RNA sequence: CCGCCCGUCGCUCCUACCGAUUGAAAGAUAUGAUGAAUUGUUUGGACAAGAAAAAUUUUUUCUGGAAAAACCGUAAAUCCUAUCUUUUAAAGGAAGGAGAAGUCGUAACAAGGUUUCCGUAGGUGAACCUGCGGAAGGAUCAU
RNA sequence: AACCUGGUUGAUCUUGCCAGUAGUCAUAUGCUUGUCUCAAAGAUUAAGCCAUGCAAGUGAAAGUAUAUAUAUAUAUAUGUAGAAACUGCGAACGGCUCAUUAAAACAGUUAUAGUCUACUUGACAUUUAUAAGGAUAACUACGGAAAAGCUGUAGCUAAUACUUGCAUUAUCCUUGGAUAAGUAUUUGUUAGAAGGAAUUAUAACAAAGAAGUAACACGUAGUGUGUAUCAAUCGAGUUUCUGACCUAUCAGCUUUUGAUGUUAGGGUAUUGGCCUAACAUGGCUAUGACGGGUAACGGGGAAUUAGAGUUCGAUUCCGGAGAGGGAGCCUGAGAAAUAGCUACCACAUCUAAGGAAGGCAGCAGGCGCGUAAAUUACCCAAUUCUAAAGAAGAGAGGUAGUGACAAGAAAUAACAAUGCAAUUGUAAUUGGAAUGGUGGGAAUUUAAAACCUUCCCAGAGUAACAAUUGGAGGGCAAGUCUGGUGCCAGCAGCCGCGGUAAUUCCAGCUCCAAUAGCGUAUAUUAAAAUUGUUGCAGUUAAAACGCUCGUAGUUGAAUUUCAAAGAAUCAUUCUUUUUAAAAUCCGAUUUUGUUACUUUGAGUAAAUUAGAGUGUUCAAAGCAAACAGUUAAAGCAUUGUGUUUGAAUACUAUAGCAUGGAAUAACAAAAUUGAACAAGCU
RNA sequence: AAAUAGAUCCGUAACUUCGGGAAAAGGAUUGGCUCUGAGGACAUUAAUGUUAACUCAGAACUGAAACGGACAAGGGGA
């Protein structure tokens, strides 16, 4: 199927090369999962040691974390806005390493009802327009197609800028 | 899988086949000490030939130098074993001067026939070949056996031979047969 | 397929092991275990062609078939077990002992050590490992995990282990007077004591070693085995102690009839 | 010197060359058109078992699941076209080497009877002749 | 052993080739062959095609037994054995061949701080219980098909097969409190004994979370089987630097469709254009890129050589690749496996015509191809491997059979008396010793034969128990002998011989050479200083561009610390003291540019090679062995107990790691301008 | 008489007066619908606003496999 193998490349000078080797089974290279927006769903792959890795094929809710605080939630994810490979992925509502999306933010705000000793921290405005109509915009920083999970962060100050001014 | 065991050749050709005045040595030399072909005189040359370029390349070699101290000793002590040296001459320089009579007469025939016990060469030659001789209480039919030093008071009949104290041969009994079978009847 | 290999050929077979090039094609290779295979060797090696107990393969499973037979007191059926440098063996039916060691030469020999130095061996450290719940462990050159040892125990020394139970008794530092056993190439088996080390940053390190007749060799670092303190070793020796005379010299004593 | 020797022409044998025939055959590579088998997702749902009045029935739900389809891939094979490599046929044309008392002349070796050669151009059955410039390896180391 | 002869002429001295000479672990072939030891053998052409048989299995305490036998104690109990079958492990090792392959593979040197790892070894664990569940082989009964290692329906029954699940404490502040309530792995915020270097071991806080910690067997506190994580071991995948044959009548190549980089992802056991999207215009090359050829697998190595060199390496060991040609895939720790599966191309087997089944470059064996190559034998006794691991199996492997490939030793007489030539020879005649080859029988050997040694019996005179293959003009050792032929037949590597008196053709005799061996053909090395670095030649023998400029390449003047004074030595060798300067001890210690180059070390597989020791009866070999003793002294442990050994050493690029250095060579620092220091300064 | 024809993207021999031959020969695509990307000007401060006009690339869906749908429009080679 699938090779990771260098043997049908050109050379660095543009000189072609001549195969005397079949595929050899130790550089499999199996297709991509196209991790979806919708009800849990994953399935099992084994690896070369009999290592199992997870492949996520659906998903609508992760864990997320404040990284002002250092808390996290399990929250749902309502959709995904942006994406930096290709806006292509965005269309189809896919989940990769670093998408942007918007999570629900109800969690968030109730557990500020506990105000460890982050008690003089002045939250910045932009989220708390964002936090008035009850989402948020976060960074997904796991990777879906090989732990089977959705995690990710909240964005803030200079990343927010960025990524509020590129989809506009 | 071929066998791990190993062989080497002990004889080379002459390079020029009909000069004249090699071969009438060589002639010389077969005859003195009464040998079969032309393949003994080159066996011994090429024995010797080994042992010169041996000493040639230790005496270009430096002096108080540990490769020479060994083997030197070494080839010296062999050499003097071996008979072709002696007591006063073992210094390096005289192995250069070994020549082909003195390997020669170490054979077990030439030292067979000089050690009275043979009217010949060729009495000698076939007196070892007919298990006759003895060198130490080990029976020796090989005509190109070389004796060493410690070795060559020891040569002497065989017991099992009728010339070394044993009963006779297939004639005499059959003649002393013939002579009782004449008597009795 | 191309999987793992299962045979060994006599030609290739490591030299020190001194087999027969003719009567066979093949050689017992050793099983895993405690011992890498180029520095030890299998049991059917020590027990028929070096103290010759055994005439055949046959025969030395036959002694390991009846539980007679203790490395490091513990009883082994496996008829190629590795073996290795600084094990005991012990023999109940014979009532022997013996410690293996480097001869002069690079090859094995058993010592025969008496009944009372049965009970312990010199270990070597390769590295110190520190685990959950912060306790450190050792791990020697025998293949052997050490729980909770001392602080003052570092990388390069060695240390004395009780053999009934696996506890410590005393170790050995790793300095420039210390009395050493140099264990790999041009030099297997000599005993002499540390004159330098060196310390290169990027590479090897060398370490120079004097014997007792005031002779110096120097090897890497990872080829260096302390025996001793500045004064005594701490095990008993070969014959020879250790030292090693040129081709000449031995010579003119092997010529004493 | 009754020496030696040069070329065309006629005969026989052998080797290679050009050659109309959009000549022929066997391979290799690249583009294109079809496209067996099959990893992965989705669809599908013969029937297997659970949760429900009962007389050994219908309907609901959960779960597991074969045949068969679709799509993105990994892709044997077949065909058409275009090149490249190697081998090979042929009317006719034109060389070289070898052989045999052949025919015609006499260019070279002597100042070889017009000293011999080089480059270039033209002409003649043949070897060759002639023009322009050069050399001595000349038949003169000199008036 | 660092070597040369014949041939151009009427004769001479040269250049120059042709021929002669010797070797080949180098193939074929012709003639001939008595003994023993050792042992290569369908590579070359066709990685061409295959009938038949075999080539991988496995239970000696320890998973499952009313198939069924059997013993003892007395209907019961404890045991011994066990067709079938389920379950477990292996079958990815071994064996074969050389088609592909020219910065590929391979070799020496590195990295994994970028990974996976069964069996074996050591450490050692976390959120109904007097014992849980259902279902299936073997088996019984009813069947189908020409055929196959084909299988349908119904009824039973086990397990270390497949599943569910019980009970238990530890740490911080002489009771309690908080509980810890989670191994690997993933995400976010922090703190931080070792390595040259950490986003490292490790610890805290907030979210997820696999898989496990004995519902098992033996009867030895002991084992077997299984199990989370870490470490070791037997290995692999990638990866740094340097190293190949012929060709320029191959000079520009790569990039649309990944070529060279950046950013973000996907995928893999991990890194990587390995793949996808966006972006930039790069990357290699006369120091030979890109192509063509190879009757090219690489290496350890082999042949021949004074020293340089030239040629070979299919084939005992290591690495690589493949199983008619390609491409896919399952199980598994490990495979892109082929005596595993799926499809196409080619080839081919059985058939009742519906269908079924294939892969000798494994061991024997057959056809074809050709100049070119052996038995359809015996055994697991040794070397090792696999298993439920003494006890089974293994065409792996060993043993014989065939065998002038190659290698070593070694018969074909010897001795007397007489006679005859010069003490001698034997040319000649007589007679008695010696001895294998050969036939028979044994002791041994061997799994069992067989061979080798050893012993007994019979056994040589034309010792018919009968040696050959090439030659006799020269090179080149050996007839001017006798018949036949007559420029014919023929010989002759080269020069040549043969036309009626042939030293050369055909024969007889006689001589020479090597000899159980000797000729011939093709290739290759020396000879060849006729490929020349060492080491050629260029006026007239083959050969200086018509002439000058010019880039790459090759090669480049002299100069910077030179000396002095002792000792130990048969003029000499080896060394001991230091005469400028600056920075580390209140005038004592040591430091003072880089490379090339040379010295010394480290690290390295054996076989082959060089080389030390050792009477295989010698030798080629091998890696062994030696010493006292009609059965003991003696020694060292208290009646015990044999002793001393050997299997060395060197070599292993040209590149890489470390190391002393004064000569030679290169490079650095070196002015239409540059430093150092003292004292007020921010 | 028939067959070919528009545009876009690839690929093009002999021979040659070196300008050609050449549209050589040959091959693939083309509708509709929903989207993504790239090409300007102006005026207040690397930010902010106000505004056009036609072209050119890429992707997903869709249909009795059709799309220069009628019109218009080279046959080629030795
Ligand atoms: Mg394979
Ligand atoms: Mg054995
Ligand atoms: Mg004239
Ligand atoms: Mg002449
Ligand atoms: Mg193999
Ligand atoms: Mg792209
Ligand atoms: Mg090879
Ligand atoms: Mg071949
Ligand atoms: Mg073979
Ligand atoms: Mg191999
Ligand atoms: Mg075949
Ligand atoms: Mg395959
Ligand atoms: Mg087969
Ligand atoms: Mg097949
Ligand atoms: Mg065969
Ligand atoms: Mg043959
Ligand atoms: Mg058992
Ligand atoms: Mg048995
Ligand atoms: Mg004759
Ligand atoms: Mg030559
Ligand atoms: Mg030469
Ligand atoms: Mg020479
Ligand atoms: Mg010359
Ligand atoms: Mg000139
Ligand atoms: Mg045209």
């Amino acid at each position: 199927g699938i090779s990771r193998d260098g043997r049908h490349k050109l050379r660095l000078t543009g000189g072609k090369k001549k195969i005397h080797k079949k595929k050899r089974k130790y550089e499999l290279g199996r297709p991509p999962s196209n991790t979806k927006l919708g009800s849990r769903q994953v399935h099992v792959v084994r690896g070369r040691g009999r290592n199992y890795k997870y492949r996520a094929i659906k998903l609508d809710s992760g864990s997320f974390s404040w990284p002002t605080f250092g808390i996290s939630k399990n929250t749902r994810i309502i959709d995904v806005v942006y994406n930096a490979s290709n806006n292509e992925l965005v269309r189809t509502k896919t989940l990769v390493k670093n998408c942007i999306v918007v999570i629900d933010s109800h969690p968030f705000t109730t557990w500020y009802e506990n105000t460890k000793i982050g008690k003089s921290k002045n939250i910045d405005p932009l989220l708390l327009e964002q936090f008035k109509q009850g989402r948020v915009l976060a960074c997904i920083s796991s990777r879906p197609g090989q732990c089977g999970k959705a995690d990710g962060y909240i964005i803030e100050g200079d990343e927010l800028l960025f990524y509020k001014r590129k989809m506009d | 899988p071929k066998s791990y065991r190993n062989y080497s050749k002990t004889a080379r050709n002459p390079k020029r086949p009909f000069e004249k005045e090699r071969l009438d040595q060589e002639l010389k030399l077969i005859g003195e000490y009464g040998l079969k072909n032309k393949r003994e005189i080159w066996r011994v040359q090429y024995l010797l030939a080994k042992i010169r370029s041996a000493a040639r390349y230790l005496l270009t070699l430096d002096e108080k130098s540990s490769k020479r101290i060994f083997q030197g000793e070494a080839l010296l002590r062999r050499m003097v074993r071996q008979g072709l040296l002696g007591e006063n001459e073992e210094k390096l320089d005289y192995v250069l001067g070994l020549t082909l009579p003195k390997l020669l007469e170490r054979r077990l025939q030439t030292k067979v026939f000089k050690l009275g016990l043979a009217k010949s060469v060729h009495h000698a030659r076939v007196l070892i070949r007919q298990r006759h001789i003895r060198v130490g209480k080990q029976m020796v039919d090989i005509p190109s056996f070389l004796v060493r030093v410690d070795s060559e008071k020891h040569i002497d009949f065989a017991t099992t031979s009728p010339f070394g104290g044993a009963r006779p041969g297939r004639v005499k009994r059959k003649s002393l047969k013939k002579q009782k079978e004449k008597t009795e009847a | 397929g191309k999987g793992i290999k299962k045979h060994l050929k006599r030609v290739n077979a490591p030299s020190h092991w001194m087999l027969n090039k003719m009567g066979g094609q093949y050689a017992p290779k050793t099983s895993s275990g405690p011992h890498k295979l180029l520095e030890s060797i299998p049991l059917v090696i020590l027990l028929r062609n070096r103290l010759k107990y055994a005439l055949t393969f046959d025969e030395v499973k036959m002694i390991l078939i009846q539980k007679i037979v203790k490395v490091d007191n513990k009883v082994r059926t496996d008829c190629t077990f590795p073996v290795g440098l600084m094990d005991v063996i012990h023999i109940t039916k014979s009532n022997e002992y013996f410690r293996l060691l480097y001869d002069i030469k690079g090859r094995f020999v058993p010592h025969r050590i008496t009944n009372e130095e049965s009970k312990y061996k010199l270990c070597k450290v390769k590295k110190i490992l520190l685990r959950k719940g912060r306790l450190s462990i050792a791990v020697t050159h025998d293949g052997r995990s050490i729980p909770y040892i001392h602080p003052d125990v570092k990388v390069n020394d060695t240390v004395r282990l009780d053999l009934e139970t696996g506890k410590v008794l005393e170790h050995l530092k790793f300095q420039v007077g210390s009395l050493v056993m140099v264990t790999a190439g041009h030099s297997v088996g000599r005993v002499g004591v540390i004159s330098s080390i060196d310390k290169n940053m990027g590479t090897y390190d060398i370490i120079h070693v004097k014997d007792s007749r005031n002779k110096v060799f120097a090897t890497r670092l990872s080829n260096v085995f302390v025996i001793g303190d500045n004064t005594k070793p701490y095990i008993s020796l070969p014959r020879e102690k250790g030292i090693k005379l040129d081709i000449i010299e031995e010579r003119r004593n092997r010529l004493k009839a």
